[PDB]
RNA sequence: UACGAUGAAGAGUUUGAUCCUGGCUCAGGAUGAACGCUAGCGGCAGGCUUAACACAUGCAAGUCGAGGGGUAGAGACCGGCGCACGGGUGCGUAACGCGUAUGCAAUCUGCCUUUCACAGAGGGAUAGCCCAGAGAAAUUUGGAUUAAUACCUCAUAGUAUUAUAGAGCGGCAUCACUUUAUAAUUAAAGUCACAACGGUGAAAGAUGAGCAUGCGUCCCAUUAGCUAGUUGGUAAGGUAACGGCUUACCAAGGCCACGAUGGGUAGGGGUCCUGAGAGGGAGAUCCCCCACACUGGUACUGAGACACGGACCAGACUCCUACGGGAGGCAGCAGUGAGGAAUAUUGGUCAAUGGACGCAAGUCUGAACCAGCCAUGCCGCGUGCAGGAUGACGGUCCGGAUUGUAAACUGCUUUUGUACGAGAAGAAACACUCCUAUAUAUAGGAGCUUGACGGUAUCGUAAGAAUAAGGAUCGGCUAACUCCGUGCCAGCAGCCGCGGUAAUACGGAGGAUCCAAGCGUUAUCCGGAAUCACUGGGUUUAAAGGGUCCGUAGGCGGUUUAGUAAGUCAGUGGUGAAAGCCCAUCGCUCAACGGUGGAACGGCCAUUGAUACUGCUGA
């Protein structure tokens, strides 16, 4: 399943834009509730540090605790850093690469927009937005769609993207120094093995 | 009467079948005495894995090859090669 | 201690006795009720709890609670025990599912609706 | 019971009729003969071809025949 | 400043307060799960854990006319093969049953493969049919009788068997393999002609089946004696084969504290869950071994059974009866009643694979492949995406804040759902007519060929955000707080514990947190529990030194030196099935799933070395 609900409502609660830094980020950047907009609680446990910077990268991309837990223990059987990996292969998602292309400016987008049948991977059309894009693949857009009215109005350091034929050419997988993302996994390791 | 037979061992909707010789007293995709090939009808060439090291020893020793095995063996060698006295 | 004291005799390892043992090992069992009655928690609690003697499928007196309020539990009823004993009543070791066979569930309930047999208004 | 099971019942009594009496005939001659010895092996040994006996068997009754009568 | 190892979390609670020991509970994972609330799909997997309780009805093992007489117009019978496979259950069994490693110089082996020697003459019967019956039926009794690849005589045949007599080789004791004479004894089958298929004997191989042995095989010592064919031997009967397996005789032996015997429970393993590991808990589904077929016993046929859908006898149930007598066994598939908290269609097809029969065509196959039901579990997707003001309405404060870009509204997509049009793979072959070579063995190519699923998967076309979100929690442990009503009542509760009239703990409303087609409770397990501690605890005062010595079995061993190499270490060969876990790589749009490879299987047997440490012998 998905969340379909307020976006504004989750960056609040987070305090950091993960939907993009637009309306309402301001203006009452305090998180929602009748309790929330008070002095909220002082004492915050480790327990919740952890568990918010856990559901942080949880809902900036769009995965269940379930999925979470899965590419947890898959990334863990790397013997590199945990983290690192678990980030790499959460970043390797195929409607995380659409959004980053430039198409979808958001990732709600993209998971829609790669869920019709309107994007291409590597000749034959792949609308899975789970797919784990490996290094060295190419995302092209389906012909049929291809002159949309969202796509072109729409439009990385890996990311070799090309305007004329809606290419970009997913290679050269990042690593934790050039992903940006506010998010802390070694906090998400110590979750995990708690 | 050890026979060289099929037993399947894919999935539901596209099997798979290992080119096995066993007796004929036991179950299909059961006991069996040593994997001779492997055989897989989902692409067009229906490919296969003889073993034509074995094939032939198990015939000398007295196998006795089903419709689909004799079929299997006859375009892939160790037919025209166990004729041959 | 000595090796030689443990290659004799091991550690020993207990059972570890259980919980619910009138239940015969089943997360639920039906069971007919004989006597639906009042009790009083031990202290410092001041109340009267509803409780029902149960005579289970397999042979078994048991004394059962009642959650909620509102309920039928004639001096003959089909119940389902289900367990969870109480740090009130001394004796009383079972639950009664609310929403089983001919028990009722609730009226007017609509935070805990999952429990207590309560359909979705 | 079935076609195949009532033929069995009827072909199984006529070969042990046959089985018995083959069985018997020789077993009393090796009874009542502990020289006309050359006389109970050819019985043992139409036994051992009709697989009555095993010869196996037959070839040991042969031996422990003609080991005494000396 | 390298190497490998990708791995180890705590909290609440005794007291006015502190430390320590110590018990209880919680935070995690998992399941043949059940119950409550809720509910959109696809792929794959699973589905009576209880009454091995009783079964209505349908199907589940038949085939050969190229063995025979061949009848009506096929059926039935003799004969060959199969039915000992496949399928189901876990009753019983604490044991050479099972796992593991060997041995058989104490073994057998249909069908299969490869060689050698042959398939010559004869005869009497009897099925089926006919003539009469005795019986309600089941079923059965008389007469004469025609065939066989049915049966039975004689001759023939050995690297066949037995006995006597010579030998060689070779041991691991009993003795083993081969060769030579002599004597005795044992076979056949033909389908009118060809093709094609057959038959007998001997040897070898493969496969299958037995016996024996070393090691590991639950709890109770509030079970200390057990065994009388029992222990060993001498001769017979035997079994495929050694053997007290059985009998006759002689002796009194054999096991037992390193657990006999007795009782309770239980099929065993590969494996599954959990755990950092060592360990702990179970033995569903897949595979291997064993036991059973209403409860017990016995034997025949057969290479193979003391036989699930074969026979006989006895017992308990159900049915028929003319009262004399008879027929039965879903621990096979689908189903019924009962029991239970709880587990499904009286479905389709032999189209693939396997099995039986047949030269083949072909027949049968509830094995098997599909389909239906159950959110039971795993994986994946969706219930829209962008812009848009602080709008009504609610809860709250004394006009403000809250739900809130949330909404109304503005543009876009149909994954999914409906309608229409195309549309698969799973199918390789078998059998018959054509030329080639060699030899009756193999090989190539041709088309009318061969789909239950199924018009299923999949693709394209056209309206339309339309066809789709709930459960638990909010005092601490533990993520989330305000108001209203009740006033120790109603109630809540995993522990501490809350409610006696200003309850963040009860019920309701708003808001918030988690999970998500699922969410909670219960039941059974592992972790936390170092809370049975080898890894990894203690005994002055928290539970714990025997009242004290002697001493049996047992446990431990001062220094040096010589020998062996039992423990220990290293190498090699064999094995440690497949499947499953992990790693890597490919195909299902990803994943689940499937294919391939490696590692692992920590173990055991044989052999070759090292001798530092332990054991043995000597000084």
């Amino acid at each position: 399943a998905r969340y379909t609900g307020p976006k504004t409502k989750i960056a609040r609660k987070f305090g950091e834009a993960i939907f993009g830094d637009d309306k309402s980020f301001e203006k009452r950047n305090y998180p929602p509730g009748q309790h929330g907009m008070a002095k909220k609680r002082g004492k915050k446990s480790e327990y919740a540090v952890q568990l918010m910077e856990k559901q942080k990268a949880k809902y900036s991309y769009g995965i269940l605790e379930k999925q979470f837990r899965n590419l947890f223990e898959k990334a863990s059987a790397t013997k590199g850093v945990t983290g690192e990996v678990l980030l790499q292969l959460c970043e390797a998602r195929l409607d995380n690469v659409v959004f980053r292309m430039g198409i979808a400016p958001s990732r709600r987008g993209a998971r829609q927009i790669v869920s019709h049948r309107h994007i291409t991977v590597n000749g034959e059309v792949v609308n899975i937005p789970s797919y784990h894009l490996k290094p060295g693949d190419k995302v092209a857009v389906r012909e049929k769609s291809k002159s949309l009215e969202a796509i072109e109005r729409s439009l990385y350091e890996w990311i070799t993207w090309n305007n004329d034929l809606k290419e970009g050419t997913f290679v050269s997988v990042p690593a934790r120094l050039q992903i940006p993302e506010n998010i802390k996994e070694q906090l998400i390791v110590e979750l995990y093995n708690k | 009467s050890v026979k060289i037979r099929l037993q399947r061992h894919g999935k539901k909707g596209k099997p798979f079948y290992w080119v096995v010789a066993a007796d004929a007293r036991s179950k299909r995709d059961g006991k069996y005495l040593e994997k001779i090939g492997t055989y897989n009808p989902n692409t067009n060439p229906a490919t296969v894995e003889l073993n034509l090291d074995s094939i032939v020893k198990w015939l000398h020793q007295g196998a006795q090859p089903t419709d689909t095995a004799r079929a299997i063996l006859s375009y892939k060698g160790a037919l025209l090669k166990h004729h041959l006295d | 201690p000595t090796i030689q004291q443990l290659v004799r005799t091991g550690r020993t390892q207990i059972t570890k006795k259980s919980k619910s043992v009138a239940l015969d090992s089943c997360p639920q069992r039906r069971g007919v009720c004989t006597r639906v009655y009042t009790t009083t928690p031990k202290k410092p609690n001041s109340a009267m709890r509803k409780v029902a003697r149960v005579r289970l499928t397999n042979g078994n007196e048991v004394n059962a609670y009642i959650p909620g309020e509102g309920h039928n539990l004639q001096e003959h009823s089909i119940v389902l025990v289900r367990g969870g004993r109480v740090k009130d009543l001394p004796g009383v070791r079972y639950h009664i599912v609310r929403g089983a066979l001919d028990t009722s569930g609730v009226a007017g309930r609509t935070q805990r609706r999952s429990k207590y047999g309560a359909k979705r208004p | 019971n079935h076609k195949s099971a009532l033929k069995r019942i009827r072909s199984n009594e006529k070969r042990r009729v046959l089985n018995r009496y083959q069985h018997k005939t020789t077993r009393n001659a090796i009874k009542a003969l502990r020289a006309k010895l050359s006389t109970v092996i050819s019985m043992i040994d139409k036994l051992a071809k009709k697989n009555i006996i095993h010869d196996n068997k037959a070839s040991n009754l042969k031996s422990k025949l003609t080991k005494h009568v000396a």
